[PDB]
C-alpha cells in the first residue's frame, strides 16, 4: 500500500518545486503523502507548510542534545493534509553532508513513520553528486521508484547519468528502479525531444513535461503550491497530469547508462552544441 | 477550585519547616493546572526524602523483592542478608496465586540467609552456596531462584554473581542475583528498575532459540498487574471473552514459563507504568512487540481500555468487545444506580505511591464522587505528566508528603474519605475521617474490571456511610 | 459476573465455573505445571521423617523464620517514654516495615523518623544525615527527647552514634542541653529483644551514668520495675494492679501501653503517656529494680548492678501460679507491704479455675514457640495444668535458656517426652508435628499455614493453632488480652480449654456418625 | 564485571576484573590494578575524578541512582548537559561522565576513559 | 573474540561473539549481526567500510600483516599517519584505522566505532 | 547589555583598573555589574568597603549545594548602584581552581541577574592561565569584548600573546573579540609606546595608558576607590578617560599570535 518514491537531479532545475506540486496534486485524490527533503537547502516543504523554513532533525538534535530524544511531532509536521521532514545537513567543511539523510531516515524507521499508514512516500534528494547520504537511499533499499529532473543542460543529463549509473550498480540486490525522466523547460527549442532521445538511449520514458510558468513565482510568493493558488489553471492541469501518470506508472527498468562521448553526440544531434572537427582543432 | 487559599494554606503548612527543609519542600506541593503537560515546571518528584520527617517511601528492596519478583510462585526467593527484611515483609502483600504451598508454590515462604557477626565479617558466599545446595536438597519442585540482596551484601562486599553463575552451570537451572539493596535508590521506585533489569538479563532471553510454542495472531500479555485480591483474574476474564489469549501475566500469579514465552506475544498490555515500562520498552526495541498502557478501574475506563485494544486487532475482536460490553453494561449499570446515591458529591483525598491515585480517579468519578487532593511518593516527572490531565482544577497535588504536611492539608480541607495505606489508616481513623487502604483494598477486592467495580462501590459504601463515624464526639463533650 | 444484590469479594467470586474455567486454561497452557500426582508425591515426602531428618540437617538456609532484628525492638522500647521519637540511623526501608508490621499488630498508629540515608551515605557516611534529621524532626514533630537507634547499613560502615550527635549539637543544629539518647543495634546479632535490651541499657546510661554521687539505695522508697519487649497491654495493666494493690510505690520504665491504645475522640494524640525523665533520673534511688523478662535484659541487668548498686532478684517471669507467687513475694520482701486479701482471693479463683478444667487438659499434647522468657513461663504453666509440652521451639534461645527449660522440664513427670530446640524455624517445626503429630500449636499468626499443610494430609493429621504471642495479624484486639499475673493465667487457661472443647464439638457434628459424643454438657 | 580502563598516558588500554556493588567505588577498583585517576579529595566536591564510561553492552545497562553531590559536582565541571540530567531524574539512567570515587560498578562491561587531568579542563 | 560496535546511528552498542581469523572478515562479522556498515564494493578499493578500532586488552595486542591495499585505501582516505604506517611496517602492528571488508577478526576484545560515512568524511 | 572581561598576569594593577573603570561608569548614571573570576577574594573590595566578599564557593560549601543559596546573599550593591558578584577558589591542589567561575556563571543564568536592564558586565579573569573555568568566558562566548592589562615587562607581553591565542582559537565559535590592551605604568622609561608597538603588532589598538602613584594607595588604606575618593585626582580624570574611550570603543578585531623571539627583539630594541 506504500510506494516509496525519490526525486533525483542537479540542484537548481526544480526538484523541490515539482515535488511539492506533485504531492498538492495526489493529496487531491484523496492520498496521504509525506515528504523527506534529503537536500541540504532545507526548502522542499516550504511550498505546503506556508513557514519560512521546516525546522531540521540535525537543528533538533542539536539544540536537544542527541536523536534519541526527538519526538515525531516536533518533527514531523501535518500541511495541507500530507506530512513534511526535513533531513537538514551538517556545518559546511565538516562531516558528510549526505549524513543528515542518513540520521533522518534512520531516526523516522525507529519512530514509526514508516509503517504504512500512508499511500506515499517521497525524497527529495539532491542528485548533483552521488555519494554517501545521497545514495544511502538507494544503497540500503529504500527507494523503490526514482525519477530523476532533467533540463537541456549538459550537466542534467550527466546527472541523470550518474543517478542511472548508481541504480544499475544497485540493482542485483534490491528493488529499486528508474520509473522515468522529468522535463522542466530551461526555455530550450529541442529540449523537448532531446531528453526523449536521452530516456530511450537509457531504456526509459518521459512520465512528462513541465512547461515553463511564471505563475509558479507567483505561487512560492506566498508560499504556497501552484496547484492550491489556481485549482484552474494550466499548470495545474499539467501537474495533476503528471501526477496521475506517476500512479498509473508501470515501466521500472534498470538503466542503460551511456557515456561521455554518447552524451556529447546527443547534444549535438539537436543543436545544443555546434559540431565539433578534428582539422579545427589549431588555429 | 480556590487556588489562591490552598497556596496559602501550602504556605502556612511549609512555615514550621527549617530553611532548607522548607526550600526542598516547596517544589513538592503544586496546585493542579489542567492544561499543563510539563509538570517539571508545576511539581518535582524521584528526589531523596529530607532526614527525619516521617516519610512513607520505602527502599528498592521492597520494590524489587516484595513487588516484581514476590508475586511469581514457582520460584524460590532467597532474602540474603539478616531476618528482619524477609521477616516484615513475608505475606503482607495479597498478591494471589494458585499453587501448593511449600511443594510448587512459594510465594508465602520466607527464605532467608539469616547472616550473623561472623557472616558479617568472613565472606558469606560459601553460605550462600551451601543455601542453594539445601535448597535444591528440599525443593525439587521448585523451576528457579532468585537472590534479592539486602543492605549488607553490597557494604561488606560479596559477588553473588558469580556464585549464580557457578552454581547455575553445576545444577543446571536459572539462578538471578538482585542487587535490590535498601540505600539504592531513594525509594521503591528504582527497586522497580533493578528487578526490570533482572528479569531481562537473566530470565526473558532463555527462550530465544526455541520456536516450539505454537503462536497465534490474538496473543496478548498482561504486564504490571500483580494479582492483588485477584485484580489480574478479573482483567483475564475479560481480555479472554474480547477473544484474545493471554500467555504472561507479569507478575502476579505469574511463572517462570510466562516470562520466558513472553517474547512470542504479539501485544503488550502495561497496567502499571511505573513498575514495567524498562522491561516493555526492551522488549520492543528487541523484539519489536509493541505496548500499549490500559486502565480497568470503573466501568468508563473498562470500557475505553476495552475498545482502544481491539482497535489493535482485526473486526472479529472488535465485534467481541462489542459483545462483552453489551453482556456487561446491566451489571455496573445496576451498581451505579444502587450506589451512586449514596455517595454522590462526596469529596476524597487520595495518596498511594506508583500509578493507582490517576487510575483510580476514573472510578471514583463513575460514582459521583470528587478527588480534591492526590500524591504519589514514589511516582516520576511522566506519572505526574499524565495525572495532570486527569485532576481537577485547583485541586492539591503531593509528592512524598511527610506526616505532618499531611495531616494539616487533611485537617485544612476536611474530605469525606481518605484513600491510603496502613502507615496512615489509624491516625486519620483517629480524627474521625472514613479511611480505605488502597494498597491492600482493605483485604477485600478485586477492583478490577466489572466484577471489581461492583465490590468497590459497596466497600466505599459500607466504609464512608458506616454509622460508627457518628459517635466520635461524646454525648457530655 | 456479579449480583447486586449479593456482592461477592475475591472468595468465592473466584470459585464460579467461569474463573475456574479460566484458571484451568491458562495451568494446562501457559504455566507447565508438575503433574498432580508429582505434587501429591512430593508433599506426602515432605511430611516423612526422611524428610525431617534432611530439614535438621540445614546449617545455612533458615525457612520461616520465628524472630525479627533488634532496631524493632528499639523502637518499641523508645515508644514507651514520654514525648519520644523513635530515630533509625540508617535506611528508611527499615522505619516503614517497623511501622507496618507494629500497625498491623497494634492496630493503632506508630511514630519512627530515618535520616534516609542512601548511597552517598554508604559511601561517605551519615554525619550530615543525622544533622539534618535531627534538626528536622525537632523543628517539626517537637519531642522531648530523641532517641537513635541504628540500622544494619549503620552497624557495617561503622558510623558512630556517639561523635555524630556531639558534632550535631556543638554546631548549633540541636540544643546542647537537649536529650538524645543513643544505642548500637545491629541486625545480625541477637533478634528484637536484644535490641529492646540494647535501647534501654542507653537511655538509663543516658541518664544516670554522670550523676551517680547524690544517688543513695531506698531513697525515694519505690521499685522499679523493667517490663522488656512486651506486645500485651493488659501484661503492663496487670503490673500496676497488682502493685497498687500492694500498696507498693513503683516506676514503670518503658510502658507504651498509653500511646499504644489512645482513644478515638477526633483528635490525632502522638504522644501519650509513658514514663517522664525524672523518674528515669531518681530511678537509682529506687531500693531494688525488678527485670520482668531477665533472659533478654542480661545487659540492663548488668548495667543495673554495676552501676546503681542495686541487688536484683533471681526472679522468672511472672507466669502461671508458682512464679507469680514467687514475683509477689519478693516484692513483698522488698517493700515491706504484706500481700491483701485480693490478691489471695484472686489465686483461689485462679485454683479453683484450675480443678474446675482439670479433666479436659490432661494429656493434651502441646507444640509451642516465641520469646524465651515467654515459652519458658509457658511450658512452667503447661507443666502446672497437667498438659505435655512436646516440642518448644525458640529461634532466639541460647545454650544456657535451654538448659534451664530442660531443668524444669525435669522437675515434673509431665516434661519427659518434652524436647527443647534453639536455632530452629517454623519449617523444623512443621516437620516435627507431621512426624510426632500433637494435639495443638501454640503461637503467633505465622503458624496457621501449619495447619493449613495438616488439613491438606487428612483431616484427623490437622493441629489446630491457638495464637498467643507476637504478632498476631488475622485476628483483632487480642493484644489487649493478658498473658501475666493470675489474670493472664485465668485467660491462658480459659482459652486452651475453650479450644479444646471447640475442637471436640467439632470432630462430633456428623449426624449419626459422631454425634454420639455430642453433648450438650462438658 | 568487566572494565577497561584507557588513557593517553597509559600506553595500554587495561582490562580489569571487578565484583559489582561493591562499597569502595571504581576508585578502589582503580587504585588496586594500579590505575593513576587523580583523587584529591575524601568528600567528593572536586573533580578531579572525572572519568568517561561507556557501556560496551548496550542491551545490560542497569539502572542508578545520581545522587545529588555528584549531579552538583558534574555541573559544576560542565560535563552533565540539560537532557543527560533529565534522563537521570527521569529513566534513572547514567550520564556519560562520572566520577571514579562516586561510581558503583554495576555488573557490565565498561570502557572508563580519562585524560590525566582534573574534571573541568 | 568479543566485538563491540558502536555507532550514532545505533541507539545501542552491541556485543557479539566472533570466530577468529575466519576467512569471513569483520564485514562477514557485521552482516551477520545486522550491523550496518556501508559497504560499497567487492574489490576493497572504495574505503566505504573504514572502521576504528580499539584493542580494549592492550596485552592481547595481536600482530598481523597490513596489506598494500589497505595501506593505499587508507591513504587516499587520509587514515593512516605516517607514524603508523612506519609503526605497522616494523613491527607489524594494526593501525588505528582499518577497513571491514579487509580486517580478519583476532583473538581479543574489540571496539569498532563507524560513523555511517564512507570512508573520507 | 554589553559583556566585557578583563585579562592579563596577576600583580599588574587588574582588580583597581577595573574597579576604577566601573565606579566611573556609575557616575555617568550606568549600571554595571562585577563578577569577579580571580581566586583571591579582592576584586571587589574597592566598592564594597569590606574586609573580604564572601565567595559563591564558600557560602555553596557552607550551605550544603548551590541549590540552596540565595541571589540576595550573593548579589550585593555598593556605590554607584553596581552589582557586586565575588567568585572564589577552592583550596590549592584540590581539583581545578577554575571551578567557582563555571559555577557562579551558572548560577548568574540561572536565577537571571543579568537582564535586570544592566548595560555593563565586567569579568575579572586571571590571566596567568588560560584554561579550565578562566577561559571558560571565551569557551562559552559569555564576554563579547576583552581587554588585557600588561606593562613592559616580559611575563605581562607572554600573558597577553597567549590570552590573544585563547581569542584565535575560539574566534570561529562566536563573537569573542580583543577590545585592546591597558597599559599599567611601572615609572619606566620608554614604555607607552613599547606598548603602542605591541598593540600595531598584533593589530589591536592601545586604549588608555594608566600612570603610577601615591592617590590610589592611600584611597585603598580607607577601602575607597579613586574616584569618589576625591573627583577632582588627576588620576581619578584619567580613569574617566579610560572608561570614555572604552564605551565609546567600536573596533573589534581579531588579533595574531607573535613568536617568541618577535617579543624578545621588541623587548630588547626599545631599550630594556
Ligand atoms: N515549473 C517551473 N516553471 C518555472 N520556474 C520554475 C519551475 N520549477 C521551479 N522553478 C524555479 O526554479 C527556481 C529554483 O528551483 P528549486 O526547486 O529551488 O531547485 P531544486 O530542484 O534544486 O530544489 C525557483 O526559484 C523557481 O522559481
Ligand atoms: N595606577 C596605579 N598606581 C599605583 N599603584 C597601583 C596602580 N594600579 C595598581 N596598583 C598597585 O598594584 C597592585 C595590584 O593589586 P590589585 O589590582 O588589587 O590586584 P591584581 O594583583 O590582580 O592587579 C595593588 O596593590 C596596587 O597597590
Ligand atoms: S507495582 Fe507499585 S505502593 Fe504499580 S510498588 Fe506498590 S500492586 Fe502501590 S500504587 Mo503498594 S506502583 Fe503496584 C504498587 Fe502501585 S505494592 Fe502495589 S499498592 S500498582
Ligand atoms: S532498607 Fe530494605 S528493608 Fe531495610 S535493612 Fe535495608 S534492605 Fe532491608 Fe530488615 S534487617 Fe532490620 S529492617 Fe533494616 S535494620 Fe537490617
Ligand atoms: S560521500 Fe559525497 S557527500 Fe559525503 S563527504 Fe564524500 S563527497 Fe561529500
Ligand atoms: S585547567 Fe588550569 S586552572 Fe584547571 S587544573 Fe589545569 S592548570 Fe589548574
Ligand atoms: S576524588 Fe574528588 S570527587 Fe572523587
Ligand atoms: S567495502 Fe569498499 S573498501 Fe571495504
Ligand atoms: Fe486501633
Ligand atoms: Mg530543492
Ligand atoms: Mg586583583
Amino acid at each position: 500500500a506504500m510506494r516509496q518514491c525519490a526525486i533525483y537531479g542537479k540542484g537548481g532545475i526544480g526538484k523541490s518545486t515539482t515535488t511539492q506540486n506533485l504531492v498538492a496534486a495526489l493529496a487531491e485524490m484523496g492520498k496521504k503523502v509525506m515528504i523527506v527533503g534529503c537536500d541540504p537547502k532545507a526548502d522542499s516543504t516550504r511550498l505546503i507548510l506556508h513557514s519560512k523554513a521546516q525546522n531540521t532533525i540535525m537543528e533538533m538534535a542539536a539544540e536537544a542534545g542527541t536523536v534519541e530524544d526527538l519526538e515525531l511531532e516536533d518533527v514531523l509536521k501535518a500541511g495541507y493534509g500530507v506530512k513534511c521532514v526535513e533531513s537538514g545537513g551538517p556545518e559546511p567543511g565538516v562531516g558528510c553532508a549526505g549524513r543528515g539523510v542518513i540520521t533522518a531516515i534512520n531516526f523516522l524507521e525507529e519512530e514509526g513513520a514508516y509503517e504504512d499508514d500512508l499511500d506515499f512516500v517521497f525524497y527529495d534528494v539532491l542528485g548533483d553528486v552521488v555519494c554517501g547520504g545521497f545514495a544511502m537511499p538507494i544503497r540500503e533499499n529504500k527507494a523503490q521508484e526514482i525519477y530523476i529532473v532533467c533540463s537541456g543542460e549538459m550537466m542534467a543529463m550527466y546527472a541523470a547519468n550518474n543517478i542511472s549509473k548508481g541504480i544499475v550498480k544497485y540493482a542485483n540486490s534490491g528493488s529499486v528502479r528508474l520509473g522515468g525522466l522529468i522535463c522542466n523547460s530551461r526555455n530550450t527549442d529541442r529540449e523537448d525531444e532531446l531528453i526523449i532521445a536521452l530516456a530511450n538511449k537509457l531504456g526509459t520514458q518521459m512520465i512528462h513535461f513541465v512547461p515553463r510558468d511564471n505563475v509558479v513565482q507567483r505561487a512560492e510568493i506566498r508560499r504556497m503550491t501552484v496547484i492550491e493558488y489556481d485549482p484552474k489553471a494550466k499548470q495545474a492541469d499539467e501537474y495533476r497530469a503528471l501526477a496521475r501518470k506517476v500512479v498509473d506508472n508501470k515501466l521500472l527498468v534498470i538503466p542503460n547508462p551511456i557515456t561521455m562521448d554518447e552524451l556529447e553526440e546527443l547534444l549535438m544531434e539537436f543543436g545544443i552544441m555546434e559540431v565539433e572537427d578534428e582539422s579545427i582543432v589549431g588555429k | 477550585m480556590s487556588r489562591e487559599e490552598v497556596e496559602s494554606l501550602i504556605q502556612e503548612v511549609l512555615e514550621v519547616y527549617p530553611e532548607k527543609a522548607r526550600k526542598d519542600r516547596n517544589k513538592h506541593l503544586a496546585v493542579n493546572d489542567p492544561a499543563v503537560t510539563q509538570s517539571k515546571k508545576c511539581i518535582i518528584s524521584n528526589k531523596k526524602s529530607q532526614p527525619g520527617l516521617m516519610t512513607i517511601r520505602g527502599c528498592a528492596y521492597a520494590g524489587s523483592k516484595g513487588v516484581v519478583w514476590g508475586p511469581i510462585k514457582d520460584m524460590i526467593h532467597i532474602s540474603h542478608g539478616p531476618v528482619g527484611c524477609g521477616q516484615y515483609s513475608r505475606a503482607g502483600r495479597r498478591n494471589y496465586y494458585i499453587g501448593t504451598t511449600g511443594v510448587n508454590a512459594f510465594v508465602t515462604m520466607n527464605f532467608t540467609s539469616d547472616f550473623q557477626e561472623k557472616d558479617i565479617v568472613f565472606g558469606g558466599d560459601k553460605k550462600l552456596a551451601k543455601l542453594i545446595d539445601e535448597v535444591e536438597t528440599l525443593f525439587p519442585l521448585n523451576k528457579g531462584i532468585s537472590v534479592q540482596s539486602e543492605c549488607p551484601i553490597g557494604l561488606i562486599g560479596d559477588d553473588i554473581e558469580s556464585v549464580s553463575k557457578v552454581k547455575g552451570a553445576e545444577l543446571s537451572k536459572t539462578i538471578v542475583p538482585v542487587r535490590c539493596e535498601g540505600f539504592r535508590g531513594v525509594s521503591q521506585s528504582l527497586g522497580h528498575h533493578i528487578a526490570n533489569d533482572a528479569v531481562r538479563d537473566w530470565v526473558l532471553g532463555k527462550r530465544d532459540e526455541d520456536t516450539t510454542f505454537a503462536s497465534t495472531p490474538y496473543d496478548v500479555a498482561i504486564i504490571g498487574d500483580y494479582n492483588i485480591g485477584g485484580d489480574a483474574w478479573s482483567s483475564r476474564i475479560l481480555l479472554e471473552e474480547m477473544g484474545l489469549r493471554c500467555v504472561a501475566q507479569w507478575s502476579g500469579d505469574g511463572s517462570i514459563s510466562e516470562i520466558e514465552l513472553t517474547p512470542k506475544v504479539k501485544l503488550n498490555l502495561v497496567h502499571c507504568y511505573r513498575s514495567m515500562n524498562y522491561i516493555s520498552r526492551h522488549m520492543e526495541e528487541k523484539y519489536g512487540i509493541p505496548w500499549m498502557e490500559y486502565n480497568f478501574f470503573g466501568p468508563t475506563k473498562t470500557i475505553e481500555s476495552l475498545r482502544a485494544i481491539a482497535a489493535k486487532f482485526d473486526e472479529s475482536i472488535q465485534k467481541k468487545c462489542e459483545e462483552v460490553i453489551a453482556k456487561y453494561k446491566p451489571e455496573w449499570e445496576a451498581v451505579v444506580a444502587k450506589y451512586r446515591p449514596r455517595l454522590e458529591g462526596k469529596r476524597v483525598m487520595l495518596y498511594i505511591g506508583g500509578l493507582r491515585p490517576r487510575h483510580v480517579i476514573g472510578a471514583y468519578e463513575d460514582l459521583g464522587m470528587e478527588v480534591v487532593g492526590t500524591g504519589y511518593e514514589f511516582a516520576h516527572n511522566d506519572d505526574y505528566d499524565r495525572t495532570m490531565k486527569e485532576m481537577g482544577d485547583s485541586t492539591l497535588l503531593y509528592d512524598d508528603v511527610t506526616g505532618y504536611e499531611f495531616e494539616e492539608f487533611v485537617k485544612r480541607i476536611k474530605p469525606d474519605l481518605i484513600g491510603s495505606g496502613i502507615k496512615e489508616k489509624f491516625i486519620f481513623q483517629k480524627m474521625g475521617i472514613p479511611f480505605r487502604e488502597m494498597h491492600s483494598w482493605d483485604y477485600s477486592g478485586p477492583y478490577h474490571g466489572f466484577d471489581g467495580f461492583a465490590i468497590f462501590a459497596r466497600d466505599m459504601d459500607m466504609t464512608l456511610n458506616n454509622p460508627c463515624w457518628k459517635k466520635l464526639q461524646a454525648p457530655w463533650e | 459476573s456479579q449480583q447486586v444484590d449479593k456482592i461477592k469479594a475475591s472468595y468465592p467470586l473466584f470459585l464460579d465455573q467461569d474463573y475456574k474455567d479460566m484458571l484451568a486454561k491458562k495451568r494446562d497452557g501457559f504455566e507447565e505445571k508438575y503433574p498432580q500426582d508429582k505434587i501429591d508425591e512430593v508433599f506426602q515426602w515432605t511430611t516423612t521423617k526422611e524428610y525431617q531428618e534432611l530439614n535438621f540437617q540445614r546449617e545455612a538456609l533458615t525457612v520461616n523464620p520465628a524472630k525479627a532484628c533488634q532496631p524493632l525492638g528499639a523502637v518499641l522500647c523508645a515508644l514507651g517514654f514520654e514525648k519520644t521519637m523513635p530515630y533509625v540511623h540508617g535506611s528508611q526501608g527499615c522505619v516503614a516495615y517497623f511501622r507496618s508490621y507494629f500497625n498491623r499488630h497494634f492496630r493503632e498508629p506508630v511514630s519512627c523518623v530515618s535520616d534516609s540515608m542512601t548511597e552517598d551515605a554508604a559511601v561517605f557516611g551519615g554525619q550530615q544525615n543525622m544533622k539534618d534529621g535531627l534538626q528536622n524532626c525537632k523543628a517539626t514533630y517537637k519531642p522531648d527527647m530523641i532517641a537513635v537507634s541504628t540500622t544494619c547499613m549503620a552497624e557495617v560502615i561503622g558510623d558512630d552514634l556517639n561523635a555524630f550527635i556531639n558534632n550535631s549539637k556543638k554546631e548549633g543544629f540541636i540544643p546542647d542541653e537537649f536529650p538524645v539518647p543513643f544505642a548500637h543495634t545491629p541486625s545480625f546479632v541477637g533478634s528484637h529483644v536484644t535490641g529492646w535490651d540494647n535501647m534501654f541499657e542507653g537511655i538509663a546510661r543516658y541518664f544516670t551514668l554522670k550523676s551517680m554521687d547524690d544517688k543513695v539505695v531506698g531513697s525515694n522508697k519505690k521499685i522499679n520495675i523493667v517490663p522488656g519487649f512486651e506486645t500485651y497491654l493488659g501484661n503492663f495493666r496487670v503490673i500496676k494492679r497488682m502493685l497498687s494493690e500492694m500498696g507498693v510505690g513503683y516506676s514503670l520504665l518503658s510502658d507504651p501501653e498509653e500511646v499504644l491504645d489512645t482513644p478515638a475522640d477526633g483528635q490525632f494524640r502522638m504522644y501519650a503517656g509513658g514514663t517522664t525523665q525524672e523518674e528515669m533520673k531518681d530511678a537509682p534511688n529506687a531500693l531494688n529494680t525488678v527485670l520482668l523478662q531477665p533472659w533478654h535484659l542480661e545487659k540492663t541487668k548488668k548495667f543495673v548492678e554495676g552501676t546503681w548498686k542495686h541487688e536484683v532478684p533471681k526472679l522468672n517471669i511472672p507466669m502461671g501460679l508458682d512464679w507469680t507467687d514467687e514475683f509477689l513475694m519478693k516484692v513483698s520482701e522488698i517493700s515491706g507491704q504484706p500481700i491483701p486479701a485480693s490478691l489471695t482471693k484472686e489465686r483461689g479463683r485462679l485454683v479453683d479455675m484450675m480443678t474446675d478444667s482439670h479433666t479436659w487438659l490432661h494429656g493434651k499434647r502441646f507444640a509451642l514457640w516465641g520469646d524465651p522468657d515467654f515459652v519458658m513461663g509457658l511450658v512452667k504453666f503447661l507443666l502446672e495444668l497437667g498438659c505435655e509440652p512436646v516440642h518448644i521451639l525458640c529461634h532466639n534461645g541460647n545454650k544456657r535458656w535451654k538448659k534451664a527449660v530442660d531443668a524444669i522440664l525435669a522437675a515434673s513427670p509431665y516434661g519427659k517426652n518434652a524436647t527443647v530446640y534453639i536455632g530452629k524455624d517454623l519449617w523444623h517445626l512443621r516437620s516435627l508435628v507431621f512426624t510426632d503429630k500433637p494435639d495443638f500449636m501454640i503461637g503467633n499468626s505465622y503458624g496457621k499455614f501449619i495447619q493449613r499443610d495438616t488439613l491438606h494430609k487428612g483431616k484427623e493429621f490437622e493441629v489446630p493453632l491457638i495464637r498467643i504471642g507476637f504478632p498476631i495479624f488475622d485476628r483483632h484486639h487480642l493484644h489487649r488480652s493478658t498473658t501475666l499475673g493470675y489474670e493472664g493465667a485465668m485467660q491462658i487457661l480459659t482459652t486452651l480449654v475453650n479450644s479444646i472443647l471447640e475442637r471436640l464439638d467439632e470432630e462430633t457434628r456428623g449426624m449419626q456418625a459422631t454425634d454420639y459424643n455430642h453433648d450438650l454438657v462438658r | 564485571a568487566t572494565i577497561y580502563f584507557s588513557s593517553p598516558l597509559m600506553p595500554h588500554n587495561k582490562k580489569v576484573q571487578a565484583v559489582a556493588g561493591k562499597r569502595s567505588t571504581k576508585k578502589g577498583v582503580a587504585q588496586e590494578n594500579g590505575v593513576k585517576i587523580p583523587f584529591e579529595c575524601q568528600d567528593g566536591n572536586c573533580g578531579s575524578c572525572l572519568v568517561k564510561i561507556t557501556h560496551l553492552d548496550g542491551e545490560r545497562i542497569k539502572g542508578m541512582l545520581l545522587t545529588d553531590k555528584e549531579r552538583n559536582v558534574l555541573k559544576s565541571v560542565g560535563k552533565l548537559p540539560k537532557s543527560e540530567e533529565e534522563r537521570a531524574a527521569v529513566r534513572d539512567l547514567p550520564p556519560t561522565y562520572r566520577l571514579a570515587c562516586q561510581t558503583i560498578v554495576t555488573d557490565e562491561d565498561l570502557l572508563v576513559e580519562f585524560t590525566g587531568e582534573p574534571g573541568g579542563a
